DNA sequence: AGATTTTATGTTTAGATCTTTTATGCTTGCTTTT
């Protein structure tokens, strides 16, 4: 019966196994050097010690070591744009603290962790934190009551517990009860909780948290700045090891054109993998700079001029006449009727006949499904509004040069 | 595909081209079907009856599973999926259950069989114009149900509108458009004259009149009568069922001089121009209380006389809005008797509103606060009739 | 990042030159492409420009009022330009962009 | 008769090829090679990738994915070391429906014969715990998210954030593969979800913008293939059916044409497509929409007309189906109206031409009609109620649309250009001369 | 007299597409006519000729609620002649119930609409199109209660909706005539003190 | 060792909320005929 399976799942007594491969994975020594760089360059392979994040490592390490040794509890808020080494640094600090507590240089501590985007509801965090404690799956009300019984009541020998919370802005909602509980539990003396909260926006406690929640979040804070031109080069040359499969100018061009956009490290580690895959099909064993230029042009794509050049001729006449009506009437939003009149003018100039308006609505629907233009549902023909989504100069660049 | 068109053509005169196109696209079940067909036309063009007779003949003659729908019935998508799978998965009983669009696609994927038996499926959706008003994932899935279910099915759609009305923001898959043209006068005469044996039998079961009718009710007589009928009635309507239901009554009036002993056209053209004024009305004086009559003509003057003219008429575009106190002021000005403001008078105001003699153009939520705006919704001739029965001459105040 | 610098300079230019502060993402991107063309450096496409403006939004420099379509989103500056000039720390570039009225 | 049956075999063959050829892919060499090497590296080396097919609707994206899966699946390595999870944005309208479908298709322990137990939160927790519990020793999942832009519309984009994050993590080697028609799907993503996406993108613009490629495509779609190609195609389809579309695919071994029949058919097809009339029909068809679904729709309407009395395709048949395609379908509705509704539309056209497209009303149009009807000498007899029912008959065809009040006073808009009414004036049958004179002035 | 004519109309439809339908030009005094429609249901049940639903305007704000109260009224009326939840009384369940019961014998499915003037127009037109879609499979009869005049019926029914209507007009006697009859035969009777 | 309410839980749909945007209306300030 299924109910015994669900009871063994909710009690945690069966581990959720995944199916194993029929065939064994290939041995490491059969790999090419370019494949070795392709697998060292994967974003999932976190280094044991992160380059160019030593200052933030010392900051989070000093905070967590002081909160653990003082047995007091508290809270911290780290923030920054995605791909800047936030969660990797926090888990590296926590792994270093666990390695130190294993050798009895530090007091032992529990390490709970959650993430706000793995929860369907903000209150489901109560289900998950308790699942990192006892392992039972229970309802969020009973889990919140048991967590309050654990944290509000002094029960020696209570051990220190560090609750990392990624994705803090998803847990907010309007009532903000969950984030208030998670930041209010450390303030009680009986709970030794040290909650760290990772988020993207710098101004989150003032922008969307309540005043008491911002007051509980405190003034200790850390900001992960975007990677510069040089740190992105140090990251990729640390990932490659001593291998010369990448040219140094190729990594310099990847870092120079990724740091100018975002400062994300995942973009550099993905563009270098695509450059390795491009160099693999050319049967070269060094990733020369034009392979990096091809991978950069592929992964920072701008394929709308190709879409306008690949459109059918009546759709190109339609794309000319929408920009013509925008230039004529001045306002950016045009009705289909004046667009069709400019269509008849341009088609009378070019000499081809144009399809009747019931087929011009099919052309407008195709351009609006391709998102070359923004357009309404077709049920209100001749009065539907047609925004131009592509820029007006891109159409002339496509249909002239 | 030949037997179906041969079996539908006697039932449907002047539709040999549409029946030929339907029997080429979805006639044989061994041949693969187009992914969707959309035939369209006016009212009375005969598309519901044509797809019903076609689906019935294909289901009786061949292996196909047919499913006819009316999309007005499907206020939620679950109703449509449950009826569609009740027809395409027969004898499932009350154990049938469909949660959403995905369960419908999976249970239709289970219905696939071997290619030797050459099974097919057919889905007709009458009133398909309502499909664009619902969940906005029903129509795109219905236009590619064959690709999704991996199954030899065509989804016919039926509407009074062209398919140019049906495109959405996300686009649509390809469809085979088909047009049912409405008939001209000659084909309409052939269609009205195709039921001649039925009306001849109906007269022969209804005794000198029996022999004098059966010796003179031959095919040229009914054709000349239908020519005299369509010479006057085709200007107002091309709708074939309306022409049938009026032409039978007009023949019942027309036939009398023949039974009683050209030379017919004037005697019918009297009544024939009277039946022309009763077209679309399918038929086979509002008494009121006295103070309700005065309230109704006061509301007509309030909606017809504008706000500025009351000061000159009573101190002694469209219909205008009026507040209830303006109605009571005009009612007391035209009453010249001065009854008290009892409960029954304002109750007459509310029950004139409930009969759609007045209307609530705004307000509604606050009738009592004085922010309500009413609008009289009757014609002038009813007001003049009420003023005749009452004795209040309305035209003095207009 | 340099593209975020160009976006902030074009937004400061459009806010200074125009009485109507209803700046859309498309109306800003069409000026940003002309500014990148006159600087002789490659411009981002609109799909990458939306993510660039979203990354500038996390610093609190901007606020994006969402609309039905990504082109129709309304950028709203939330710093004064005297703070934006000290934050960009590239006065030789901002002096070139803000003196570039003809590219609007 | 043998000649009556060879045409039936040719017609069933051509129809089955135009409708059910789910894996054959013309064109896209480098793009198919990119998708194939990416899925092959995910299945063999355990790399966690992600990909995003892009292009106009009607280009072969689903056909490209089916071609790559059909050539990878019978390898007895990709088929044993990789489980495939299709998802569709039109059927999986919510995250929990897609999550129950993921739990079923991966055959997780809590699935049990297609009825997943537990809540949406328990399903997400069990799926993420099964994925975290795996590694390089575990089987590779290949997610295939058709209509990816509808998956972007879900709450928090939460399922997308999970599906990318496993690809960013040292867990089970999954390969997310979106397929969508929008060219700017990537700006719909949240910045966290956009960061975890690997920005490689494959655009599938059709390779037949040139007219000669369109004529070669229309020739290859109608020609009968050589019989050894039927043997190799039936061999590949049998290989993909020994191990989803394979229950109802092409199966071209059912049909085996004689060499004289294939030679006469390909001769007639080349002779028809060499003519100027068939090339002009294909030129107008290519001028409207170049996508292959449009040409396959036109060719299905063409192949469906092969009666035994007329075995051959001819240029006049293609011209007839092309004349069927290009005609306006609102003029064909205007010609079906009776003379009273046509007089109402002429009064509406006069009110629109005079007042410069101002919104009208039933009362204004009935007054403008009665001013003609008093001297029309054929329209004197109509009641106001018949003209009102004719106005409602105009309204239900959406030739008149409300501005979005009594039904006789509601404001309205004409849904027609004046040229459509002017062409209705010439295409109308048995139009009285009084209406034809009133329409001019 | 009008009761015998309406019962003869329903039985004549039972002896036998457009739905047959009978406008009943009743007076302004709407509450009084519930006894008339109740006597019609009593006669139709006593003859075993039909089963009757009664659609009040308060029960039918939307097409969904109208279909639910219609099917629930027909099934519970048949149950009361000789309880499913209102969420599941689909028209498909009405067809399955009619096939399980009366296909072996035809009872009419009379649908009284006593307050025709009070209805939403779009809900009423969609309901008439729904009942017209099921003709042949389900024998429907649609008697109405028009307090005003037949011009209201011709106004609220558009060209498409009146294409599927075969209505017949019955006339209830005038309210002042009923007042005069009551005042002469009751309040002026010798037998009351 | 199996059937029945009983209860606790999750989903879904109708209603409260936030926010923009648009409009008639409430009042003002002249404006102008009798
Ligand atoms: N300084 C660095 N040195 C080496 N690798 C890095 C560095 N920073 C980032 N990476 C790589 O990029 C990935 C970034 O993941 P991480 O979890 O740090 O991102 P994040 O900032 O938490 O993103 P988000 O804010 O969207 O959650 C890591 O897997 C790591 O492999
Ligand atoms: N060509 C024809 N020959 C004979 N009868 C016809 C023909 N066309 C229509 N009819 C008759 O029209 C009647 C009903 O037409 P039908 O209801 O199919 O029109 P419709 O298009 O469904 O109308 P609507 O679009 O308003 O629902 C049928 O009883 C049928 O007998
Ligand atoms: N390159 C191609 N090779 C073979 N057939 C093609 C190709 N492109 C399009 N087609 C044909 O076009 C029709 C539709 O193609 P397909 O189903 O691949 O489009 P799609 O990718 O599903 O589009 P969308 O996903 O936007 O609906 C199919 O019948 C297919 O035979
Ligand atoms: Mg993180
Ligand atoms: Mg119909
Ligand atoms: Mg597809």
């Amino acid at each position: 019966t299924p109910s015994q399976k669900m009871k063994k799942i909710r009690a945690g007594e069966l581990s959720p196994s995944m199916q194993q491969r029929t065939d064994l994975p290939a041995k490491d020594s059969s790999k090419s050097e370019l494949q070795l760089a392709r697998e060292q360059l994967h974003v999932s392979v976190v280094p044991k010690s992160l380059p160019c994040r030593e200052r933030e490592f010392e900051n989070i390490y000093a905070f967590l070591e002081g909160k653990i040794q003082d047995q007091c509890g508290g809270c911290m808020y780290v923030s920054g744009v995605p791909g800047t080494g936030k969660t990797a640094t926090v888990t590296g600090v926590i792994r270093t603290l666990q390695r130190m507590a294993k050798q009895n240089e530090l007091p032992a501590f529990e390490y709970l962790e959650i993430n706000g985007m793995r929860l369907t509801e903000p209150r489901q965090a109560y289900v998950q934190i308790y699942k990192q404690l006892t392992g039972k799956t229970v309802s969020w009300e009973q889990a919140h009551a048991l967590l309050e019984k654990r944290f509000t009541t002094p029960a020696p020998r209570r051990v220190t517990t560090v609750l990392l919370v990624d994705e803090l802005d998803i847990l907010c909602n309007r009532r903000q009860d969950v984030v208030y509980n998670l930041l209010d539990w450390p303030t009680k003396s009986a709970a030794k909780l040290v909650v760290v909260t990772i988020a993207n926006t710098m101004d989150l406690p003032e922008r969307l948290l309540m005043g008491k929640v911002t007051s509980r979040l405190g003034l200790t804070r850390l900001t992960f700045q975007p990677y510069s031109h040089k740190q992105l080069q140090e990251i990729v040359t640390a990932r490659l090891g001593g291998s010369e499969t990448f040219k140094g100018e190729a990594v310099q061009l990847v870092a120079r054109k990724v740091a100018a956009v975002s400062g994300d490290a995942r973009r550099a580690l993905d563009i270098c993998r695509r450059a390795t895959e491009i160099a693999d099909t050319a049967a070269v064993k060094c990733v020369t700079m034009l392979h990096v230029q091809q991978a950069l042009a592929e992964m920072i794509a701008s394929a709308k001029v190709q879409a306008i050049r690949n459109c059918s001729r009546m759709e190109q006449i339609f794309l000319q006449a929408i920009a013509a009506e925008v230039t004529r009437t001045g306002v950016e939003e045009t009705t289909f009727m004046g667009v069709y009149q400019q269509v008849e003018t341009i088609a009378a100039f070019m000499g081809v006949t144009f399809p009747p308006p019931g087929r011009a609505l099919r052309l407008c629907s195709k351009l609006g499904a391709e998102r070359l233009i923004i357009s309404e549902h077709s049920r209100n023909d001749l009065f539907q509004k047609i925004l131009l989504n592509v820029s007006a100069d891109d159409i002339h660049y496509a249909l002239r040069v | 595909m030949e037997a179906i068109c041969s079996s539908l053509e006697p039932l449907f005169p002047c539709r040999e081209a549409a029946i030929e196109t339907l029997g080429e696209l979805i006639g044989d079940s061994s041949e693969t079907y187009p992914s969707a067909i959309y035939l369209f036309g006016h009212s009375g063009t005969g598309k519901t009856a044509l797809t019903r007779a076609f689906l019935k003949e294909c289901g009786k003659r061949q292996n196909v599973r047919t499913a006819h729908l009316n999309a007005i019935e499907c206020y939620t998508t679950k109703i449509m999926l449950e009826i569609l799978l009740d027809s395409l998965a027969p004898d499932q009983g009350d154990a049938l259950k469909v949660d959403n669009m995905l369960d419908f696609v999976e249970q239709l994927r289970r219905q696939a069989a071997t290619r030797v038996e050459d099974q097919g499926f057919l889905i007709a959706v009458d009133n398909a114009e309502r499909l664009r008003d619902m969940d906005a994932n029903v129509l795109p899935v219905l236009l590619r149900l064959q690709e999704l279910t991996n199954l030899n099915l065509c989804v016919i759609l039926l509407s009074q509108l062209p398919f140019e009305k049906f495109y959405n923001k996300t686009g649509l898959s390809e469809i085979v458009c088909l047009h049912l043209a409405q008939y001209n006068k000659a084909e309409t005469q052939r269609i009205l004259g195709s039921d001649f044996q039925q009306v001849r039998n109906q007269l022969l079961e209804q005794k000198k009149r029996l022999e004098i009718c059966q010796e003179a009710v031959t095919e040229d007589f009914y054709n000349n009568y239908l020519n005299l009928f369509l010479s006057v009635f085709y200007k107002a309507c091309r709708d074939v069922p309306e022409l049938q239901l009026t032409a039978r009554k007009c023949l019942s009036t027309y036939l009398e001089p023949v039974l009683d002993g050209s030379r017919l056209w004037r005697h019918i053209a009297g009544p024939l121009r009277s039946a022309l004024t009763q077209i679309y009305m399918r038929i086979e004086s509002l008494e009121l209380p006295y103070y309700a009559k005065f309230l109704l003509i006061a509301a007509f003057l309030a909606s017809h006389n504008a706000a500025k003219q009351d000061k000159r008429l009573f101190v002694k575009l469209g219909p205008k809005s009026f507040s209830i106190d303006r109605l009571l002021a005009i009612f007391y000005a035209i009453l010249e008797e001065k009854v008290g403001l009892t409960c029954n008078l304002l109750s007459q105001i509310s029950t004139l509103v409930h009969l759609n003699l007045l209307s609530f153009v705004s307000g509604e939520q606050n009738i009592m606060e004085g922010s309500a705006r009413l609008q009289c919704t009757i014609g002038l001739e009813f007001v003049l009739q009420i003023g005749k029965v009452v004795g209040f001459n309305v035209r003095q105040y207009l | 990042p340099l593209q975020q610098k160009l976006m902030l300079c074009t937004l400061v230019l459009m806010l200074r030159n125009e009485r109507n502060k209803d700046i859309s993402m498309g109306r800003l991107h069409e000026v940003y492409r002309r500014v990148c063309a006159k600087r002789n450096i490659l411009a981002l496409d609109q799909a990458e420009f939306t993510g660039t403006v979203d990354l500038v939004e996390t610093r609190g420099i901007l606020r994006i009022m969402r609309k039905k379509e990504p082109r129709l989103h309304k950028v709203l500056l939330q710093w004064d330009e005297e703070e934006v000039h000290a934050a960009l720390s590239d006065k030789q570039l901002i002096a070139s962009i803000l003196s570039d009225t003809a590219c609007l | 008769p043998e000649a009556d049956r060879e045409l039936v075999s040719i017609r069933r063959f051509l129809k089955e090829r135009l409708q059910r050829d789910y894996t054959t892919l013309r064109g896209y060499a480098k793009e198919r090679s990119n998708v194939r090497l990416l899925l092959q590296r995910t299945a063999e080396m355990g790399e966690s990738n992600s990909l995003l097919l892009l292009g106009p609707r009607g280009s072969g994206k689903t056909t490209l994915i089916n071609s790559v899966l059909a050539d990878l699946l019978p390898n007895k390595s990709f088929g044993e070391n990789t489980l495939i999870v299709h998802l569709d944005g039109n059927l999986h309208t919510d995250d929990r429906v897609a999550l129950k479908s993921i739990t079923v298709q991966m055959q997780l322990e809590n699935a049990a014969d297609g009825k997943v137990f537990g809540s949406f939160a328990e399903n997400l927790a069990f799926l993420l715990q099964c994925l975290k519990a795996g590694g390089k020793h575990s089987k590779s999942v290949i997610f295939i998210l058709e209509e990816f832009d509808l998956f972007c519309a879900h709450h928090n984009q939460t399922l997308l954030y999970n599906l990318f994050d496993v690809s960013q993590s040292a867990q089970a080697p999954i390969c997310v593969l979106g397929v969508t028609c929008r060219l700017d799907v990537i700006e719909l993503l949240e910045k966290r979800v956009k960061s975890r996406f690997s920005h490689r993108q494959v655009f599938l613009f059709p390779s037949l913008r040139r007219f000669e490629d369109y004529v070669d495509l229309c020739r290859d779609l109608l020609s009968l293939p050589t019989g050894n190609s039927l043997l190799l195609a039936a061999e590949k389809i049998y290989n993909l059916q020994n191990i989803y579309f394979s229950r109802n695919h092409f199966d071209p071994g059912e049909y085996g044409f004689s060499p004289r029949l294939r030679d006469a058919w390909n001769k007639q097809i080349c002779k028809v497509l060499a003519t100027q009339q068939a090339r002009s029909t294909l030129q107008a068809l290519h001028d409207f929409d170049i996508s292959e679904a449009y040409l396959k729709n036109f060719l299905f309407r063409l192949v469906a007309h092969l009666r035994p009395q007329s075995p051959h395709i001819t240029a006049e048949k293609m011209a007839a189906v092309g004349s069927q395609f290009e005609g306006d379908d609102k003029i064909e509705l205007l010609c079906g109206l009776s003379v009273l509704e046509l007089c109402l539309i002429i009064a509406i056209k006069h009110h629109s031409q005079i007042y410069d497209r101002d919104s009208f009303n039933f009362e204004i149009i009935y007054a403008r009609f009665s001013k003609f009807a008093k001297v029309s000498t054929t329209m004197q007899a109509v009641e106001r109620s018949i003209v009102l029912k004719a106005f409602e008959h105009l309204r239900i065809a959406e030739l008149i649309m409300p501005l979005t009040v009594q039904k006789e006073f509601e404001m309205h808009k004409l849904a027609l250009t004046y040229s459509q009414i002017h062409h209705c004036m010439q295409r109308y049958q048995a139009l009285p001369t009084e209406v034809a004179q009133w329409a001019q002035s | 007299r009008t009761l015998e004519q309406l019962v003869d109309f329903v039985v004549g439809q039972a002896e036998r597409e457009v739905l047959p339908t009978a406008a009943l030009l009743t007076g302004i005094n709407q509450p009084d006519h519930l006894s008339q429609f109740t006597a019609l249901t009593q006669r139709l049940h006593a003859q075993r000729a039909a089963m009757v639903c009664v659609l009040q305007s308060r029960d039918c704000a939307t097409l969904k609620a109208a279909v639910e109260t219609l099917v629930f009224g027909l099934v519970e009326d048949n149950a009361e002649v000789e309880r499913l939840r209102r969420s599941q009384c689909t028209m498909k369940q009405l067809k399955s119930w009619y096939t399980n019961n009366f296909d072996s014998e035809r009872r009419q499915l009379v649908v009284i609409l006593p307050d025709f003037e009070c209805f939403n127009a779009s809900v009423l037109q969609d309901l008439i199109l729904i009942l017209s879609a099921h003709c042949g499979s389900l024998p429907f009869v649609l008697v109405l209660g028009v307090a005003t005049a037949m011009t209201a019926v011709h106004g609220t029914l558009p060209y498409h909706v009146s294409s599927k209507i075969r209505l017949r007009v019955f006339q209830t006697q005038a309210a002042p005539t009923g007042l005069n009859e009551v005042l002469d035969k009751v309040l002026l009777s010798p037998k009351y003190a």
